[PDB]
Formats: structure tokens, C-alpha cells, sequence
């Protein structure tokens, strides 16, 4: 079970 | 030895040499002198938007005077408020400028007004990799080497030119007319020599040492190209997990599960790809990409046929025309507002 949509990138984790 | 065949791949590996020299060249001068203000926002009909993200979103337009269509990608200054956020973006405009090569999307203009930035691109009907693949749920291994094999080759070709691109996944890579790929949103693409330190990507595919917070190089995009191939060829990623911090733990962990139906040199390659061990991660070897090139998976790969786009690809996109946008989702649309005040004009300087 995990994300199946479009992923946001991020700039600062 | 495996090969009787090795007189012909030397050859082709002072071929890439000479290449990628020339290739230098070309993008330090553009590099060194970057073009701005080469168009402005009357110069376009704003027909419809292809995708959102960070910041904006890309719409398709339409160039007044000549009916070319192409992408814009608008980005609201204000909320670009980070201090990453502010250099990733003139990241982005700076390589796009200098670079040239077939799988990577051409920058057509720049330019900013008092409450945005933009970027004007070629536009690829053909829609998102991503988009095709929830479709389809996987694709075969020959399909899905023809896409990796021109990853690796545009990686070749940025890591030469000390670039990292650091955001690689089927969201970022759209499909040509032709069936071949183009990659675009260099959003997170940095010139680096050495090492570099911002925590940034998309958590499926960052590599280890990103999570860890260690000073990382080129090789996270090795080990996302694994990302992108066990996807491809899986139809979800390998570190999968409904929260970002659980997919972390699964990443460092050194432990990946593959499907029954991937081959034996599928999964050999992906296992050095999703290598933790920097010491062992192919890409990242004494005999750099040519590992990876070199690799059993990709024997029937005739790298050369791919640059030169003579391999016939394995999925052509349906199109109606010039300015059909039918391979791409609907998004919400949001007027365009441009403010009667300079929008922090001091942080976007040399946009
Ligand atoms: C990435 C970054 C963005 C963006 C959108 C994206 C998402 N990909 C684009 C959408 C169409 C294909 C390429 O709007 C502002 O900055």
C-alpha cells in the first residue's frame, strides 16, 4: 500500500 | 572473456569521450552568458493548464505571431519564500539555457514580471510517462529498457557537465511524438563539483545519504534511475509506503523485494543500482557509466541507435494536431494576476 497519484517533489525535507 | 565485439566498444568509448568534450564546450559558453527577457506575456493565448506543482503550473499556449504552440511554466514569486525554493529556481532557468540534447526539453524564453516568473518550453503532446504507466500498470522489460536507455545516456551527458538532476520519476519525463522520451522540470538540477547538501527530491527516490543528511553527489541519480526502472518495470516503485517517513526506513534499510515476473538481469542490475554502499553503487565505479552501460540487461541496447533516435520505439502517443492536449489530466484553471508592485525583485535579480 503506497501512493499511486502524482508525487510532489520537496525542496527542502 | 564475455566479449570475442571489444575492439568495437573501445572504440565507441573514445567516441563518447570526444563527444561529451565538445558537448563541454558548447555549454560552457551558454553557461558563462545566460539569454534573458526573450519574450513577454502578451506574446501568448494561455490555452489550457498541462500540470501543476510547486509554485505555479505549466500551461499550454499559444505564440501570437507565429501559431507555434509550446509549454509555459509560471511560477508565483511569492511563493518561492524559502531559501531553497529562491536558488533551485535560477537553477532551473540557468542549466535549461545552456544545455542541448535530444531527450532533454529546449527552453525557448524566459522572463518575469512584478508577480511571476516564466519559462517557455517546447511543448510534448505526447503527455507524462507517469500518466501511460497507471494506465497500462507496468510495462515489459524491452519497453521499459528503451525509456532507461535514454536516461542513462542523459545522465551521462549532465554528469559530464558536472550536473546533478536529483528529481528523475515518470512525472518529470514526457513521450514525443516519436515514442521517445523528454525530461523535463530541472527544478531541482544543481551544477556541482563535489559534493552538495540540500535535503530535497521526491521520498520514493531519494537515495540513502539524502535521508541520511549526509553530503551526497552525482550518484543519487544512479540510484534513482533504479527507482525509475524497478517502476517501470513493476508499475509501482520499491520503497513504497502511505507516509513519507515510513518510506525512508524501507530505503536505508539495504533490503528490496522484487516481483516474480522480473528477469534474473533485471533484478541484478536494479540490485547495484539500490546499492546503500556508495563503495559498490554501479554509476559511481572506477568505470562509471560504462558499468551500467556494459550490464547483461542492457546487451541488446545499441546505445548509439538510441542517441541517434533510429530504434523504432515501442509505443507511439496518439495526436490530433498541433496544440491537442488530449494525453494530458485536467487541472483547476486560476486567472493569471500580475500586481501593480515589483514582487521581490531583489531575490530574482539575474531571472
Ligand atoms: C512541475 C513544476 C512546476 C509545475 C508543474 C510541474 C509538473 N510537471 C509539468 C506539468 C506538465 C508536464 C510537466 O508548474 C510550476 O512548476
Amino acid at each position: 500500500a503506497g501512493r499511486t497519484g502524482r508525487r510532489q517533489a520537496i525542496h527542502d525535507i | 572473456g564475455h566479449m570475442g565485439a571489444a575492439a568495437k566498444k573501445g572504440s565507441e568509448q573514445e567516441s563518447v569521450k570526444e563527444f561529451l568534450a565538445k558537448a563541454k564546450e558548447e555549454f560552457l559558453k551558454k553557461w558563462e552568458s545566460p539569454s534573458q527577457n526573450t519574450a513577454q506575456l502578451d506574446h501568448f493565448d494561455r490555452i489550457k493548464t498541462l500540470g501543476t506543482g510547486s509554485f505555479g503550473r505549466v500551461m499550454l499556449v499559444k505564440h501570437k505571431e507565429t501559431g507555434n504552440h509550446y509549454a509555459m511554466k509560471i511560477l508565483d514569486k511569492q511563493k518561492v519564500v524559502k531559501l531553497k525554493q529562491i536558488e533551485h529556481t535560477l537553477n532551473e532557468k540557468r542549466i535549461l539555457q545552456a544545455v542541448n540534447f535530444p531527450f532533454l526539453v529546449k527552453l525557448e524564453f524566459s522572463f518575469k514580471d512584478n508577480s511571476n516568473l516564466y519559462m517557455v518550453m517546447e511543448y510534448v503532446p505526447g503527455g507524462e510517462m507517469f500518466s501511460h504507466l497507471r494506465r497500462i500498470g507496468r510495462f515489459s522489460e524491452p519497453h521499459a529498457r528503451f525509456y532507461a536507455a535514454q536516461i542513462v545516456l542523459t545522465f551521462e551527458y549532465l554528469h559530464s557537465l558536472d550536473l546533478i538532476y536529483r528529481d528523475l520519476k515518470p512525472e518529470n519525463l514526457l513521450i514525443d511524438q516519436q515514442g521517445y522520451i523528454q525530461v523535463t522540470d530541472f527544478g531541482f538540477a544543481k551544477r556541482v563539483k563535489g559534493r552538495t547538501w540540500t535535503l530535497c527530491g521526491t521520498p520514493e527516490y531519494l537515495a540513502p545519504e539524502i535521508i541520511l543528511s549526509k553530503g551526497y553527489n552525482k550518484a543519487v541519480d544512479w540510484w534513482a534511475l533504479g527507482v525509475l526502472i524497478y517502476e517501470m518495470a513493476a508499475g509501482y516503485p520499491p520503497f513504497f509506503a502511505d507516509q513519507p517517513i515510513q518510506i525512508y526506513e524501507k530505503i536505508v534499510s539495504g533490503k528490496v523485494r522484487f516481483p516474480s515476473h522480473f528477469s534474473s538481469d533485471l533484478k541484478d542490475l536494479l540490485r547495484n543500482l539500490l546499492q546503500v554502499d556508495l563503495t559498490k553503487r554501479f554509476g559511481n565505479l572506477k568505470n562509471g557509466v560504462n558499468d551500467i552501460k556494459n550490464h547483461k540487461w542492457f546487451a541488446t541496447t545499441d546505445w548509439i541507435a538510441i542517441y541517434q533516435r533510429k530504434v523504432e520505439a515501442p509505443f507511439i502517443p496518439k495526436f490530433k494536431g498541433p496544440g491537442d492536449t488530449s494525453n494530458f489530466d485536467d487541472y483547476e484553471e486560476e486567472e493569471i494576476r500580475v500586481s501593480i508592485n515589483e514582487k521581490c525583485g531583489k531575490e530574482f535579480t539575474e531571472f
